[PDB]
RNA sequence: GUUCGCGAAGCUUCGUGGACAUUUGGUCAAUUUGAAACAAUACAGAGAUGAUCAGCAGUUCCCCUGCAUAAGGAUGAACCGUUUUACAAAGAGAUUUAU
RNA sequence: GUAUGUCUAAAGUUAUGCUCUUAUUUACUAACAA
């Protein structure tokens, strides 16, 4: 079945809003403030609590802690999956190495 | 007692010393506070204060408040706000070192965060990953001014240095290494002797190098590695097996 | 990136209050294990409280370890992650420990991966956490006034602290050296001396089957002055 | 045309915060307490770099201390938003500094005034701006015409000499042209004081250019080729096999270069 | 402390009930031991190849200068070291063992 | 002569057929002289 138009609408809306976040996110990041005009509370257990952010001095940089490091990415493949190719070929397979 | 007076000030802030060191170098860098263009010589030397604690401890701001954390300048004998100061000023005792138990894990007793390892030197705060109550004492020729004096000498004149800071758990001179290996009673008590002999003197008055104090290079006070000797190894061990009684009791 | 972890603080740490209003910096600095940036949260305990708390790991960093970001503590049992490793190492097994490589490479690396370490994995969920509980417990079962001694048969692991609390109770100064126990003990005046001799492992002289503890004293003894 | 979405301005914006406080200063006040500021500031920058060496004159007048070494010169080649911020600096710290010496009793208005003009006509001649940012010739320019037509309206009768002042339409120019290089500025000193904080972005990826256009050209096309003759082979050769391939591509090449005809015997 | 109500002395003064106002900041703490970088002295002094030269690339868990997706850092640097198995099939000869 | 790259810059981590003697070439190198 072609995908439904309804389910089309709900994918389009699920990730319309997660890019749009994620661009919002990279915007009020950036240090230009001219690009901040485009941009589209909690509990730690049973026990309760208020989340701020404190606005801090425009002079001092804005993420201390992003130092443009190198960092190697573990490949998490925990989960194995298979490559897997249905033939076998002899006379053809065999004839040809010795005309490639 | 340090609880029975207010605590005087080391040294007032006319007697305390500028941010300027040696001039080790040809041109002094803004934005570091070092020197540089010339990285001839060696930079450390010997502290010009001490930590005279009964002459100096005493209540402050932080004992009326319960400020858990106690004056690095204190330690280091150089305090320009004795009884104004927000950080405490006074030997590390149970008490307090139960007060701040809970904190303590992750940071010192100068309430300054430590890290994953230590500094390559063994030299800098310790890191959180073990809970080390042994400081190394290197640079004993140099805390001296090479003062030929007796292994015995040596260790007991570093006895009646530390042990005035915290309670001992043991202490230990090695000839064949000229060092220190200066156990204490706990952790809290390991970092504040480590900042307030850091860079001191072993002499004395009684000492006739007691006017060249300044001139040499103080007492290189660092953490200790855990020695080789399976001697004490053993003991560390059961020790570490007895506490894991007592929390595992504890769990229930 | 998201927000998309929630910060892993433990309770004894955080503070008996309803309500306490922390502050969150994004991207606010490197952890103190893997040096990596994360959302620095922090706050003070009380409102009058002078000192502040502050997230010192990442949220990755505790997950993995299985610990508290303020405490460095296992969120369940609230003790050092070390020692709750050497726990686990010691019940239901041989070896259980949780290596942080010391390169600042590394480090990052191992952080990224989302796989518990050795005690996490028992942490983590609260049923093994339980049976290892149970498992442990199971397991489980003539004065002349010298101001100054010189006291011997120490045993080679007590401390200096109990030796002088133990006085103290017995009520100063103390010299001990466990190599050859030569326990050089001088008080603080004579009379004092006179009122812990009259209050009285406490072999004990006055000097200013015995006979093999003496050798066995003497030969450590000899030992000690070669080193 | 104006774009009026963007009504948060960035006085506005620091006003907003608690770190800045508000005080009725003098001009002066403000002009000297800013050169002092300025001058705080690029040092800290400069040692910051680590590149102490290069000794700032109060009077924005960047030079070395020492002879450099070709390393620590290859270092302290500051760029073109360090040099332009040192001359916006120079600019404001004459200005000012003739407003104090105005001030300071040296100087008669008259003399002030002409002493500003002179430093509004003469911002070439005074501090290289033009040097980093050449499009300031324009501005520069500019002024001198102001001057040619001012002067020529300002000495009708009058003779010929130095005393006019009138700095007003000059003066005029260079606020503009501070509001055109306000954002420039923004963009350039602030990518330089992140890589003074965060490194740079290891992400360089560089990209085409008349420069290196042939060499990325023939790599994609090697690496094409190499995908092809991948796809071919039935045999699923490894890598130091398609070295052949590709080395003999390349004799191929040469070969058709120079119009002999590429007929190995070997090949499929 | 202001003010609005009350009481006790002389519109004035002492005591009483209100209203107003009611949580700052810290990620930090003052020099060695929690982190710069060159600098100096010494030593060599630069990719192809015989020799002399322009380079542009590429990989890199190397970066620096630069506003930079220009460009430049010696073609920025390092890359040149090490190197055994999806190990087979067939024949011959020699040795042993068994039937 | 340089880029550039190494080097140094001080405090002690607690374990029991040949040898020989010479003279000559050629090459390379040489901020050494001509
Ligand atoms: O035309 P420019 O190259 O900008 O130079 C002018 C010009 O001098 P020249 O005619 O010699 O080039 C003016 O001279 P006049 O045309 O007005 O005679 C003179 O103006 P004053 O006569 O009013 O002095 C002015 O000099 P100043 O800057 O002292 O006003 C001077 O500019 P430069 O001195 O920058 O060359
Ligand atoms: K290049
Ligand atoms: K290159
Ligand atoms: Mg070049
Ligand atoms: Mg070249
Ligand atoms: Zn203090
Ligand atoms: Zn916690
Ligand atoms: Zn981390």
């Amino acid at each position: 079945p072609l995908p439904t138009k309804a389910e089309i609408q709900e994918c389009t809306a699920r990730t319309k809003s997660y890019i749009q976040r994620l661009v919002n996110a990279k915007l009020a990041n950036s240090n230009n403030r001219a690009s901040s005009r485009y941009v589209t509370l909690l509990l730690n257990n049973s026990h309760h609590i208020e989340v701020v952010s404190k606005q801090m001095d425009p002079l001092l940089p804005r993420f201390v802690g992003k130092k443009a490091r190198k960092v190697v990415a573990p490949t998490e493949n925990d989960e194995v999956v298979p490559v897997l190719h249905m033939d076998g070929s002899n006379d053809r397979g065999e004839a040809d190495p010795n005309e490639w | 007692s340090w609880r029975d007076k207010s605590a005087k000030v080391q040294v007032k802030e006319s007697e305390l010393p500028s941010s300027i060191p040696a001039q080790t170098g040809l041109t002094f860098n803004i934005w570091y506070n070092k020197w540089s263009q010339g990285f001839a010589g060696n930079t450390r030397f010997v502290s010009p204060f001490a930590l005279q604690p009964q002459l100096h401890s005493g209540k402050t701001r932080g004992d009326n408040d319960g400020q858990l954390f106690f004056c690095l300048f204190f330690a280091k004998g150089m305090c320009c706000l004795g009884p104004k100061c927000e950080y405490l000023h006074h030997i590390p005792d149970e008490e307090d070192i139960g007060k701040l138990a809970l904190r303590t894990e992750v940071l010192d007793c100068f309430g300054r965060e430590k890290f994953a390892d230590y500094r390559e030197d063994m030299g800098g705060i310790g890191s959180f990953r073990k809970k080390n109550k042994t400081l190394y004492v290197g640079g004993i020729d140099g805390a001296l001014n090479s003062k030929h004096l007796k292994p015995a000498q040596i260790e007991s004149r570093i006895r009646f240095v530390f042990s005035r800071l915290g309670d001992i758990d043991r202490i230990r001179y090695v000839e064949s290494k000229n060092c220190g290996f200066v156990k204490f009673k706990y952790q809290a008590n390991a970092e504040f002797a480590k900042e307030a002999m850091s860079n001191q003197t072993l002499l004395l008055p009684s000492d006739k190098e007691w006017d060249d104090r300044r001139e040499g290079t103080g007492l290189l006070v660092k953490w200790a590695n855990e020695d080789p000797d399976p001697a004490a190894q053993k003991r560390l061990q059961e020790e570490l097996k007895l506490e894991s009684l007592n929390m595992m009791v504890h769990l229930i | 990136e998201i927000n998309e972890p929630p910060p892993n603080i433990c309770e004894q740490c955080l503070g008996d209050e309803a309500n306490i209003r922390m502050t969150k910096i994004p991207q606010g600095s490197e952890c103190k294990i893997c040096t990596l940036p994360f959302t620095l949260y922090h706050f003070k305990t009380s409102k009058r409280s002078n000192n502040i708390i502050k997230t010192l790991i990442c949220v990755r960093c505790a997950t993995q370890r299985n610990i508290c970001q303020c405490c460095m503590l296992d969120s369940r049992w609230h003790i050092p992650i070390q020692l709750r490793d050497h726990l686990i190492s010691l019940v239901n097994e041989e070896n259980v420990m949780t290596e942080e490589a010391k390169n600042d490479m590394m480090k990052r690396f191992l952080s990224l991966k989302n796989v518990k370490l050795g005690g996490a994995q028992i942490t983590s969920d609260p049923s093994e956490a339980d049976n290892i509980v149970d498992k442990l417990k199971n397991i489980l079962l003539k004065n002349p006034s010298t101001k100054s001694f010189f006291l011997y048969n120490i045993d080679a692991s007590i401390p200096e602290w109990k030796i002088t609390d133990t006085v103290s109770q017995l009520l100063l100064s103390l010299i001990v050296n466990h190599k050859a126990k030569c326990g050089g003990l001088r008080f603080q005046s004579s009379e004092l001396g006179e009122r812990f001799v009259s209050k009285i492992i406490f072999i004990i002289p006055w000097s200013s089957t015995a006979e093999n503890i003496k050798l066995s004293l003497s030969l450590n003894k000899l030992i000690q002055l070669e080193l | 045309l104006p774009t009026n979405h963007n009504k948060t301005k960035l006085l506005k914006s620091l006003k907003n915060t608690k770190y800045f406080q508000q005080t009725t200063i003098d001009w002066v006040e403000a002009g000297l307490q800013l050169c002092r500021q300025g001058h705080n500031m690029l040092n800290l920058l400069i040692h910051r770099k680590g590149l102490t060496y290069l000794h700032l004159d109060y009077n924005f007048n960047l030079k070395p201390t020492k002879t450099l070494t070709t390393k620590e010169r290859k270092k302290s080649r500051l760029g073109n938003s360090f040099h332009l911020m040192r001359e916006l600096l120079k600019m404001m710290k004459l200005i000012v500094d003739t407003h104090v010496q105005f001030r300071l009793g040296n100087v008669d208005a008259f003399q002030l005034a002409d002493g500003i003009h002179y430093i509004l006509n003469h911002i070439g001649q005074l501090t290289g701006i033009y040097r980093y940012k050449y499009k300031v010739m324009h501005q520069i320019r500019a002024c001198k015409d102001l001057k040619h037509i001012i002067y020529y309206k300002f000495n009708k009768n009058l003779g010929k000499g130095p005393g006019c002042g009138f700095w007003q339409p000059a003066w005029r120019v260079w606020l503009n042209f501070l509001r055109g290089t306000i954002p420039l500025l923004e963009r350039y000193i602030g990518n330089l004081i992140t890589r003074q904080f965060e490194g740079r972005s290891n992400e360089i990826v560089k990209t085409t250019t008349k420069q290196r256009l042939d060499a990325y050209y023939d790599l994609e096309l090697r690496n094409s080729v190499m995908d092809d003759i991948l796809e071919m082979m039935p045999e699923s050769i490894r890598q130091k096999k398609a070295r052949t391939i590709l080395q003999h591509l390349s004799e191929a090449w040469r070969c058709w270069k120079a119009n002999i005809p590429w007929d190995v015997p070997g090949m499929p």
